[PDB]
């Protein structure tokens, strides 16, 4: 499925995933499509604080969802 | 609502003032039409803002589009708002 | 910075504490106010550290919060960030 | 000397810069210690997007001043 990847300013990017794929691997998607280094990228749905551990669909990101990135400059 | 649609209409003027060093005076909204995103948290909003304003003195119309997306999650709120366009009739 | 932003700050903290620790805590007042601000030329860095008057169990207890707020503009937008940095008795 | 880059959201890092140097020079060292490519780097300073091609010092970026760096996403 595709789901989108936005910042705080309403930039976004989409980038096509299954609800198998980790956390770890869309930050992958994010850096092979924009360059932004994972370590970097704070993935943010739902009110929650996304962990590099688990799932699309622990989180129940459906198809269409969108999540919410904030740079960190760790 | 009408207070916040002002506010972001007085934003678009104060914005575009800054843009290209006019001075515009705003006046009031006239139309406002607008397209939302939702989610279960952040809300996004591109204001399509038809607004009143005065150019030389005399009032003269102008359609702002102003970006807005507000991005809330636990323990945090974001407001970003961005004046995407302005143009007149 | 003034008692009604802070107020609304206040507000912020206890539900999102409320909602962080699935906490039931009722709003009563802010005692007191402490702020950390740099003011960049465009910008506004703000840590507040407001200690105040919330009832856990039905009886008053004294809590301080602490928000991160960012209010950061530039020439066609404006961010307002802001981010509960700590809640402790 | 030594410059400040913040997100829209308050992360920080520092760099040290001379007056001299261009803003793609900047977003180089961006790149080098956060790990961001320059063509995803949107710096502000006193209200003003900044161009790759201008010094700081025609910006009157002077020593110790702060900018803010907005994520661009190509």
């Amino acid at each position: 499925m595709q789901i989108f990847v936005k910042t705080l300013t309403g930039k976004t990017i989409t980038l096509e995933v299954e609800p198998s794929d980790t956390i770890e691997n869309v930050k992958a998607k994010i850096q092979d499509k924009e360059g932004i280094p994972p370590d970097q990228q704070r993935l943010i749905f739902a009110g929650k604080q996304l962990e590099d551990g688990r799932t699309l669909s622990d989180y129940n990101i459906q198809k269409e969802s969108t999540l919410h990135l904030v740079l960190r400059l760790r | 609502n009408s207070l916040e649609i002002e506010e972001l209409a007085r934003f678009a003027v104060d914005e575009h003032n800054k843009k290209e060093n006019a001075l515009l005076e705003f006046v009031r909204v006239v139309k406002a039409k607008e397209q939302i995103w939702e989610m279960d948290a952040s809300k996004e909003t591109m204001y399509y803002l038809t607004l009143e304003a005065k150019d030389g003195g005399k009032k003269k119309l102008y359609e702002a589009k102003v970006w807005v997306k507000m991005t809330h999650w636990i323990g945090a709120m974001n407001n970003f708002k961005e004046l995407q366009e302005f143009k007149p009739v």
